[PDB]
This record gives structure tokens, C-alpha cells and sequence, in this order.
């Protein structure tokens, strides 16, 4: 999940 | 613009131009003699701020971007720490017998004992950047081989079963191929014959068979500290080693 | 000196096919149900024996009998499974979501799962035996690959001048190898750009089925202490080989 | 002694 967060950002 | 992507339009000098430009940044360790859990604190901690700029230079990998999140996810929790690897062995190449983890970190072969089962592939890396350091790899190759792993690392563990899921392999497989171009442009310019070009190619690729083989060990070890719970890891750590169990 | 650089490409081919193992059966008992020990033993009845042959194999690919028994014993212990499956990999191109392990052993993936942690692996078989029929490998570029597994996977774990002038040995006789693939492809036609293109697709699959050994391995591990089955002797050597934790 | 440097001699 926080990878997901990550490439949107 | 996802039909035909900007990756496919490039040439070979703009593939390595934009692979070079994307280069992350050598990051610092933030380092008292050494122990067991100093030394893997230290490694975990330079691993987990590197994970943060592997994300930024995957989405300026040509080709990357046109992929849907749920591959762009897949492919980084697939490739992360071949990536990584490869990353240590490249700057490890002009100091033989070293492993030059950050500037102010460059580890011998006997420091890798302080940590049980990381001797193994402390060697391994080692091994790998003697290797590199024989063929006298270049930048510019070197650039290519790691985008090589990002898209590839992952690209048969991907279904097979949806008619929207065949098109974005087909797409990694001619952005991947777009790269074999351009390594074998690099050579030729180089000044390599055909057959000194196709030799030099498999050699490189066969590289990324024992970069896979360090990555497994790497994982199985990382997952074997996690376990004991005696250093400290990331969320992300956790998330990334957790994606191949 | 060695045979194997003076080798032509048609002369490779041709050592290479005739050298090919036979296809083995398994030990199946069609009279009792599948059980995770009973499916264990067969696979492992069966890659035993397929050992046997496998070693008169290695013996007969150019250039490997110029190694030491050392190195000729480093070599299939670190690449006894990844043959192992890319054979199997081969043997099962025409049976789409079937595993041809044996003729009498043909299993699909509802099959495999009676053996826990293996349909993962299961799946990565399937999904490679399907890129090998998708690319329409061929028998000639099938015994390439296979004798590069043996050279290349075990050669990044070997001072000494001698050893220095082994690896080189082996790597003189990859690049053979590498010739040999593709002047296979442009006898069969392919442009220049597609042999090297080609030559990429296939060298990266091997990373796969790396992947797929070192998943493999920590099966095998897992079945043998957890008293599934038995492994024999030789199996119980070639898994200790890989130290796994 | 193991089994595999055995059998790589016997032929
Ligand atoms: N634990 C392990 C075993 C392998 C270890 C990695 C090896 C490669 C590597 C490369 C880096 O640039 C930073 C950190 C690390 C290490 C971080 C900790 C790992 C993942
Ligand atoms: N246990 C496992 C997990 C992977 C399994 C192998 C997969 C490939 C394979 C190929 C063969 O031609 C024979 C046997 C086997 C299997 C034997 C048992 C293994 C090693």
C-alpha cells in the first residue's frame, strides 16, 4: 500500500 | 498517449541520455565500532532511503509510466533489491575486494562476518563486481542492465487470462527490446564487431542470472531478520520483503 | 588444450542433440489416491533418476570435461534444478497448463496443489512453458540454453592463477554457445536486429527460471524437514550443496 | 566422497 502511495507521488 | 508510448520513438543516444538523466543520487550512511545489529541497522536504514528514489527513477524508466499502477507495484516489489544489488556492485567496481554501500561505507569481505549468512552474499556481490570490473562494464550499459531488470524481473509472473493483460506484456517486450537495441548500439559504437557484440550482450544478460540468484538469497536472509525482530525495519522494508512470501 | 573452440556451430548442434537424455518415466501408481508424501515421491523418484542421466549429459557438453572434478561437481550442484526444469519446461511446450513430468505423469495445476508451496511454483513453470511455445523455441536453441545453465550458473562462485584460467576457459566456451544461437537464427531467417533481439528474449528467461530453482530449493528444503518424503542420498548432497536456511 | 563426484567418474 504504501508503494501504491508512493508512484502516484 | 498510451497507444504509442514516447519509449518506442527514442532513439538509442536518447534511451541512454534519459536512463542517464533518471540516475538516482549516492546517498550517505548516517554513521562507534561494529556489531550485528549496527551494521544491518545501518544497511536496512541506506536501503530503505534508496527504495525512495528507485520509485522516482522507475517513472522515468522510458516506458515505465505507460503501464497500469497495479504492474508499475508488481515490478518494483519483484525487482527491488536485484536493483539495489546491481546499484552496489556498479560502484564497487574501482575497489576491488570492497562493497562500497555509501561513501563513508565501503566494507571489506571479513566485515560481512559480523552478520551470520551475509559472508554468502557479501562474496556473491564481490564476485559480481570483479566480473564487471573484467569486462570493464560501462555507465551506459550499466544504466541499460538495470532498466533491464526492472521490467523484466517480473514480466512472467504477471496473467496470462485477460485480453487487456496480454497488450501490457507485449509492451514490456518491446520496450525491452528497444533496450537490447541500445545496448548493442552502445557496442557497435564501441567499436565491437557483430560477433564481439552478441558475445558481450549474452555475457551481460548471463550477469543478471546471478543478480536473481543474490536477490533470492538476499530475500530469504532479510525475511531471516525480520523474524527474530532484533533490527529495526521500515514499513516499506516490511512491505517490499513481505511481497515475496 | 580444449575440443570445444574448435568446434564449428553445425558441430556444436549436433554434439549437443545427440547428447540429448532420454525421457524418463515416473514410478506413478495409478491404484492409490494422490497424497502431498505420495506426489513428493514421485517427483523426487523421478528427478533422482533423471540425475543419472543428467551427469552422463554434462559429461558429453563441450568443454566441460577440460574442468577439474571440483568444478565439474560445482557446476551441477548449483544447476541440477534449473536443468531439471527447463527440460521439464521444454518437455510440456505442446501441452498447454499441463506439466509433462513424465509421460504417465502429466499434471495440471488443480494437481500440483495437493503438494502445498509447490503451485506457486507450479504456476512459473506453466507461465514459462507458455513464453517457450509463444516464442516457438526450437530444439536446436533448447539444448543451447540448457548447456548454458550448466556453464553459467555455478561460474560466479569460484585467486589462484589456475582458477583465473578455468572461468576463462568457461566463458570462452559461453561465448562458443552464443555464436552457435545465433547463427541458428539466421540460418532460420531472422534479420539481424531479430537475432539480437532474440538472443535477449531467451538469455532473460534463464533469470526466471533462476528464480524458479532457488523457489524450488526452498521447497525441497521444506518437504525433507518437515519428514514429507525421503530424499536419496544424492538428492540429500545436491540440496545440502545450496545451504538454505 | 560424495555420490555426484562418483558418478561423474563412472562410465
Ligand atoms: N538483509 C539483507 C540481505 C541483503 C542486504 C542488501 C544487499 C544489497 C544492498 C544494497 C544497498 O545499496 C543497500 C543495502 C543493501 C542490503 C540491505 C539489507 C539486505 C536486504
Ligand atoms: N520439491 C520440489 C519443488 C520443485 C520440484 C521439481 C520441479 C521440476 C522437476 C523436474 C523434473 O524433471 C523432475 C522433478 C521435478 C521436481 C522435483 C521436486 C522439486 C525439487
Amino acid at each position: 500500500k504504501i508503494l501504491h502511495r508512493l508512484l502516484q507521488d | 498517449s498510451k497507444k504509442n508510448s514516447l519509449a518506442l520513438s527514442l532513439t538509442a543516444d536518447q534511451m541512454v541520455s534519459a536512463l542517464l538523466d533518471a540516475e538516482p543520487p549516492i546517498l550517505y550512511s548516517e554513521y562507534r565500532p561494529f556489531s550485528e545489529a549496527s551494521m544491518m541497522g545501518l544497511l536496512t536504514n541506506l536501503a530503505d532511503r534508496e527504495l525512495v528514489h528507485m520509485i522516482n527513477w522507475a517513472k522515468r524508466v522510458p516506458g515505465f509510466v505507460d503501464l497500469t499502477l497495479h504492474d508499475q507495484v508488481h515490478l518494483l516489489e519483484c525487482a527491488w533489491l536485484e536493483i539495489l544489488m546491481i546499484g552496489l556492485v556498479w560502484r564497487s567496481m574501482e575497489h576491488p575486494g570492497k562493497l562500497l554501500f555509501a561513501p563513508n561505507l565501503l566494507l571489506d569481505r571479513n566485515q560481512g562476518k559480523c552478520v551470520e549468512g551475509m559472508v554468502e552474499i557479501f562474496d556473491m556481490l564481490l564476485a559480481t563486481s570483479s566480473r564487471f570490473r573484467m569486462m570493464n562494464l560501462q555507465g551506459e550499459e550499466f544504466v541499460c542492465l538495470k532498466s533491464i531488470i526492472l521490467l523484466n524481473s517480473g514480466v512472467y509472473t504477471f496473467l496470462s487470462s485477460t485480453l487487456k493483460s496480454l497488450e501490457e506484456k507485449d509492451h514490456i517486450h518491446r520496450v525491452l527490446d528497444k533496450i537490447t537495441d541500445t545496448l548493442i548500439h552502445l557496442m557497435a559504437k564501441a567499436g565491437l564487431t557483430l560477433q564481439q557484440q552478441h558475445q558481450r550482450l549474452a555475457q551481460l544478460l548471463l550477469i543478471l542470472s546471478h543478480i536473481r540468484h543474490m536477490s533470492n538469497k538476499g530475500m530469504e536472509h532479510l525475511y531471516s531478520m525480520k523474524c527474530k525482530n532484533v533490527v529495526p525495519l521500515s514499513d516499506l522494508l516490511l512491505e517490499m520483503l513481505d511481497a515475496h512470501r
